């Protein structure tokens, strides 16, 4: 029912930009937030950030100073995530999920559904 | 920032054995703590929320316990579909840091 | 010596269905102004409230309603009715904590006017349990389960934004004394100490509640840090107005309400000593419904029966 | 009109078998004989009546299903029916009198709930054999 | 489809009992075997059909109620049923032949309308005693 | 010597239900283009029209319709249909005055196209009784019950506001002669005299009726004050047009109609003499419906029956 | 809930009579025991449900009609019923065994389709005579 | 030796009803995402497609839909469902020409997604018959019945107005070779010759079809006049694009489609010779539906049955 | 103006007895005359209209008779709930004058 | 169902004014008239007057020259009655009722429902 | 159900004009064409012409050069046919029918319903 | 223009006899040809379209055959309601010319 569909795996040159889409189905996209998390080849999941599909507020990780830009499209209910200034350590699988509710925010504090993930590989 | 420290890095056991995973915090986080199970290749999925307060899942095979600074995930019997890595995530404060994870092997 | 098939025996089974909503918008079915309540003398039914399905159904309905509405909204009483072939049992014992056996069982077709209100740390506008104070939980030994306190008498709360939030000092002190004595009755010895929230964000730390228009996040630590020693010496640390300085998140309006329930949580002190520290908590919002749904269970009629007799 | 019977079915839940078997006829007969009846708001009457019609139809099909189940055995439409299957002591060795003035119906159900399917199969197969 | 039977029920109201009892089977069987089927105006179809559905459901529950009432006695679903209750002369001393070719059914109803409840109770209790 | 239970006997009972409306706005159910009329030979049913419930039902429906409408309105034919398990008997005798026995009984499912028309002193647009003149009342001896006169043939009325209201003189004179001879047949001797209204207000004195738009209150005393002596000498006191000068209460329109019924009232002369004075009256408006509802009654089917036989 | 039975009625259409008569009870019982559940778009729910309600009511009246037809004969509600009408050789002289393990039901229907009305009338009249 | 009445035998009869429409505007009933398909082993049913009622029903529905719509419209899949007590048989044999016996019978409740498309001389967007080429007709001996050719593989048609209408030459030539060899198999000897339409108006002569917006009348005679001699020598008379210069009747749009069916007609040559001349025809538009309705028939359940046994 | 004159001012009788109240007019009023029953304290209620032409009430215990200038209300049997004052009101002309009333006592 | 609710009992000074309300429920207030009648301590009911809830026409008693004013409020469906220049004999219980229909006016000529009544007492 | 009703039989003077109406019922008059055909006393039916009820196009016989005028009224769904310059041979019964569909025009090529016919008699 | 030539002008036969009407064209018209039956007084009605391709009528008593330039209407058995004149109409080209008709008599 509720599902998030991502874009295909991309390979990009160093110093370029990567744009990844995430389409939501089975629920009202305007009634939740959308977060993104990356897993590098190896072990460990690092939280990039989340953004609100209703207010439009964004909150990113502190390490990602300004290399990350995140937007939504309500009509298509699709979240877009943009990473600039790629480094050699940026090769990872990126997953899009929903963070919590917008109003009833003190109860659900989990990333319920997850997308298949998009593999972004940087190399020369 | 609040750190997540999972006691085990990799453990192996037999089918039906009980495996306990201990996850610790540097600060008291009350009872806000979730568990994720990541199969190889597939994205991790929620299995226990706030010490078993989910709405649809939680089959009667997992359990959660503990409060304050230490928490424990307990299995009753391992099954072949349990090959995965388990991660404990905090939800107390904005730094929603994850655990480095514990890979669970099953002996045969 | 031979069997006989009776169609008409009063036999029920404990299955579960999908009950349908009723109202006195998705809309619902009619709500009748009469109960089919009929007391079943000489019977005792083994109830259970922590294994109910109605709570999940109402949580789903509330989530759907809030999604459809989206500010704020006006809650309405919502009845739950069962399909043909099923009944809703009801417990009448007044000291019923929520589980275990029951007496004075009465059967009903549709529930009463539940109000879908979401609040934290203070169950507002709830139904008032009679007789004495009620303490309920799932596994009291564990410290990871929220404790629900059902109050005998209401306490008025009056909060206004020019932000102030006012309570009567004497009545609230008496209510806390009653809660403390009941908890000391439940907890052998181990003088109870009350404390505020420890280190949560600006959302979990405070008491968050909803009324006309906006969301109120209110710093409650000024009405805590009391103590209850073993014997009788509950003593706290001005004016009968106690005010909460607190914030608004998304004039000259006032929303009055009642404080009828508490959501406490037992701190994991680990070390024994002689004290148990309790702090108001939250997390789940299914407890907001479980206070008025602890006496209803759904039963399935099985009219057919068999019995031996001398029918030749 | 018909479904309410299934709710009035529980009136004598507390009485013993002796006082529950006597009142069965009057209970069922008096229960089923329950003789009784902008434009956006005008539209709402249809969704009012659809749910009630669905409930009545559900009650009707439940009645029909149960009556067919009764008819499969040697009981066409009767209430206090009789069958020729012997009652062995293995199912229950308790004497007739104690169960017939001291045990409520539900206590008997709980006691015998493990053996009901064998009873159903034996009833049906004995009826089929008697017919042949 | 079903309710119309209750209106065709009155075809032989004038004939005597002799000519009314013979045609009963064909009457009932052929009666029940009655095989047959802007946007504001489009809304009106629902309120068209709700009333007809309510009428059909009402007829169905009337049929079910009456069939249960028949089944309580020693008549499961038959039309010309038989019972073992003796007919005392106190209810009516009129000879068989006069009532059976000279008196219409309604005249008999009017004659016997005072004693019908005793007859119903006697039938039910005699059936219950015979079963036991 | 033994009883037998017959399911299928043609037995009915005289209960009453809530019949439902039908149309060919509150709206109604469908009106079929066919009757289930089936003549019941060899049976006579004891009718009664003064103890009917349909009249009250239709009065309530008319009141509700007029409340909803509120100018004027267009009346439509309205059928009345009975629920499943009931039938509408119907009397075919043509000289049936309204009560007493009847022959040629016929059963029906739904009535004909009644028209909810409100008028005073002259039943307009009514159904025409065949054969002869019909006189009906509740208690003829009493002088406090309105007498309803059902006419064999219509009389045209043509009224226009420029206010004139025209009738044919010869036909109306013949109709009054027929009414007088019938009333003299009903009243032994006692030569009948017709008079106008005595002292009512400007609302009760005149003939009040409704057509396109406005209300017509018409002074009728110019078409009365006739006499009918014992034997044959009915004599009245110009042009075949007889005109009514009358008033309008809330152009160049004309509403034609028929005069098919009279609402007379017997004056309480107290003293005997040899004359009975009749004046057109009113008061009730349930008589406007009773002229076409004097042959319909509702009967309840009772299929079960018992009968003795040699069934062993 | 009820109508689907008439579609599951055809499961054993290929098997012979021997394998079709055995499974009849379980077929019928398990078939009927099928336990299961802008504003312009909101209006459409009523026309959604009206058709389904009409279908269910149609199935119910078909069931009632057929059950009455069964009840007219000497079979109240039973499935494998028995009757006392003798079987003359004129209708069919084929031996029991060949039809009972070699001929499907429809082949028998086609063979006997010319004589069914005489059989129905004989059944009904023999039942009526036996009752009298 | 005695009869027995079985309620439950699997007996059906071949009556006909009024099936109701279903959709996945007049609107229809729901279309379920599952078949009740159950294979009936050990049975063969005698089908017939030229005596179907569903075709007339769908013709009436299409006429009503086109009347209601009136440019152009978007066709939708339409399912046909049967009332309670009936079933839809279905034939699974792949070489089934349309009539005669069948094996592998399967029962169903509702048909598949038929598309109400009207076209001439080329059945566009039709269902694709598998295995081999299918030739169907009513009375093949007569030359007054249109011959329907069901093709194994689709042929792309791509037509655009700036008017051009393009086909692949090689694939169409192979398809015509297959049609010719199949027809020579059906027609003993008598080398087949293909010809264009003779003398019709500008409406019947050309291939008329419908897509986005307008009506396309297209001169097809440039893709005909081939020959098929007795043994193997089918030879016709540039570029793989074959284009049709043709006209529009009531930009830069393209409507792609498939050619899955042919509507041929046998010329009445009267004289024998050794040739049969075929020309594409038309006339009926019920053939546009008969290509996907040649395997569905409606059967009536007759649950009651009688059988003799030793029941004493 | 038209005057209303009720014959009795106060009468007493026993339970089940028949009591007739006569109301007279100074002018002929045809059959337009209503009756009101006033219990002590409570407002009077309509009981008979235009000589028994009501729509829902009129239990089968009251009756009305007479026309012209004299009218009569008749009881069949008095009951304990009948302690009241009865008033005859005209409806002929704009002066809808009431009667001075008759108080009915029941003897015990 | 149909009910008329009055105001509480008032005591007023001589020469003052009294205003009494009457709320109608259970029927369409615009489809009837509203009349008021007073009963003094003792015996006798005196008709004050009636007013139309649809047209607004008023008709008062002749003795009450101009001391009586009567109005309606359609939105609240409430009739208001105002008495000025009180005299010592004005102490009475006042009842509000409905008079007749507006259109079908030749049939119903009775005061069908009555209110509980309001006691107005004047004294010094 | 579907029926065409004509006007009464007319008698006209030579050199005059005759106007005949044809009302359609039971179907959508805008979804078909309307044709007229005359039969003289004797034998033979001669096609006069047809006109479209949707587009309004008309097509007449070649012999009837300009003596024939044909119109429709959509609101009344009535077709009117007008013949001027009558000759002595114009005495005939005229029938109104429908020709074909407007869109699906390659299938139905028949005159399905016919009116009762109007007799037009010319004489001096 | 295309001419319609019906072979018979008037024929007589008995009840139940088979009568064949032949209609010919000067040019090939494929299979577009309709038949009309005109009773005396009444307007002619369609009976066979395009060699029996109708939608509701065509009782199982008429039949059509032939293609190209000759066509045949065949009866299986004549009945008393068959006194009429039959006309063959072309629908190939704009000149929708009718046939002069054949009057059918039935002998008795
Ligand atoms: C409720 O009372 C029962 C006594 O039957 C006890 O067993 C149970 O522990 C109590 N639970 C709580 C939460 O107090």
């Amino acid at each position: 029912q509720v599902q998030l569909v991502q874009s295909g795996a991309e390979v990009k040159k160093p110093g370029a930009s990567v744009k990844v889409s995430c389409k939501a189905s089975g629920y009202t996209f305007t009634s939740y937030d959308i977060t993104w998390v990356r897993q590098a080849p190896g072990q460990g999941l690092e939280w990039m950030g989340w953004i609100s599909a209703y207010n439009g507020d964004t909150n990113y990780a502190q390490r990602l100073q300004g290399r990350v830009t995140m937007t939504t499209d309500t009509s298509t209910s699709t979240a877009y995530m943009e990473l600039r200034s790629l480094r050699s350590d940026d090769t990872a699988v990126y997953y899009c999920a929903r963070a919590k509710h917008t109003v009833l925010v003190t109860a659900m504090r989990w990333f319920d559904p997850w997308g298949q993930g998009t593999l972004v590989t940087v190399s020369s | 920032d609040i750190q997540m420290t999972q006691s085990p890095s990799s453990l192996s056991a037999s089918v039906g054995d009980r495996v306990t995973i201990t996850c610790r915090a540097s600060q008291s986080i009350s009872n806000y703590l979730n568990w994720y199970q990541q199969k190889p290749g597939k994205a991790p999925k929620l299995l226990i929320s706030a010490t078993s307060s989910l709405q649809s899942g939680v089959p009667s095979r997992f359990s959660g316990s503990g409060s304050g600074t230490d928490f424990t995930l307990t299995i009753s019997s391992l099954q072949p579909d349990d090959f995965a890595t388990y991660y404990c995530q905090q939800s107390y404060s904005t730094p929603w840091t994850f655990g480095q994870g514990t890979k669970l092997e099953i002996k045969r | 010596l031979w069997v006989t098939v009776y169609y008409g025996v009063p036999v029920w089974k404990e299955a579960t269905t999908t009950l349908f909503c009723a109202s006195d918008t998705h809309a619902c079915v009619p709500a009748d102004p009469n109960p089919q309540e009929m007391l079943l003398k000489n019977v005792t039914e083994n109830f259970n409230m922590w294994k109910n399905e109605m709570v999940n159904q109402m949580h789903e309905d509330v989530i759907s309603l809030w999604d459809q509405s989206l500010v704020s909204f006006d809650p309405i009483p919502i009845h739950y009715c069962t399909p043909a072939g099923y009944a809703l049992l009801k417990c009448n014992n007044k000291t019923f904590n929520g589980t275990g056996p029951c007496n004075n069982v009465s059967t009903v077709q549709c529930t009463h006017g539940i109000k879908p209100v979401v609040s934290t740390q203070l169950l507002l506008n709830g139904s008032l349990a009679e007789e004495e104070i009620i303490i309920r939980s799932e596994n009291l030994t564990n410290n990871a389960k929220t404790i629900i306190v059902h109050l005998k008498e209401p306490v008025n709360i009056t909060c206004e934004r020019p932000a102030h939030c006012n309570i009567s000092r004497s009545q609230w002190n008496k209510t806390l004394q009653g809660v403390g004595e009941k908890l000391a009755e439940l907890f052998p010895n181990k003088t109870i100490v009350f404390k505020n929230s420890s280190g949560g964000d600006l959302e979990i730390t405070t008491h968050s509640f909803n009324c006309r228009g906006e969301f109120f996040y209110c710093n409650t630590t000024d009405l805590f840090n009391s103590t209850y020693w073993s014997n009788g010496t509950y003593i706290t640390q001005s004016s009968i107005n106690i005010t909460l300085p607190c914030r608004i998140k998304q004039g000259q309006i006032t929303c009055i309400s009642n404080i009828t329930g508490l959501l406490l949580l037992r701190d994991g002190g680990k070390e024994a000593n002689g004290t148990e520290i309790f702090r108001p908590g939250g997390g789940d919002m299914r407890d907001n419904w479980r206070s008025e749904l602890y006496k209803y269970k759904v039963v399935e009629i099985k009219p057919l029966g068999v019995a031996p007799t001398k029918c030749r | 009109g018909i479904g309410a019977v299934f709710l009035g079915f529980l009136g004598a839940a507390g009485s013993t078998m002796g006082a529950a078997s006597i009142t069965l006829t009057v209970q069922a007969r008096q229960l089923l004989s329950g003789i009784v009846q902008a434009q956006q708001h005008l539209l709402q009457l249809t969704v009012w009546g659809i749910k009630q019609l669905q409930t009545r139809v559900l009650a009707i099909e439940r009645y029909l299903k149960d009556q067919q189940l009764l008819g499969i055995w040697g009981c066409s439409g009767k209430l206090i029916c009789c069958t020729a299957v012997p009652w062995n002591s293995s199912w229950s060795n308790k004497s007739q009198t104690e169960i017939w003035n001291n045990m409520t119906w539900m206590q008997w159900d709980r006691e015998i709930n493990n053996y009901t399917d064998i009873i159903y199969r034996l009833l049906e197969e004995s009826q089929n054999q008697q017919e042949n």
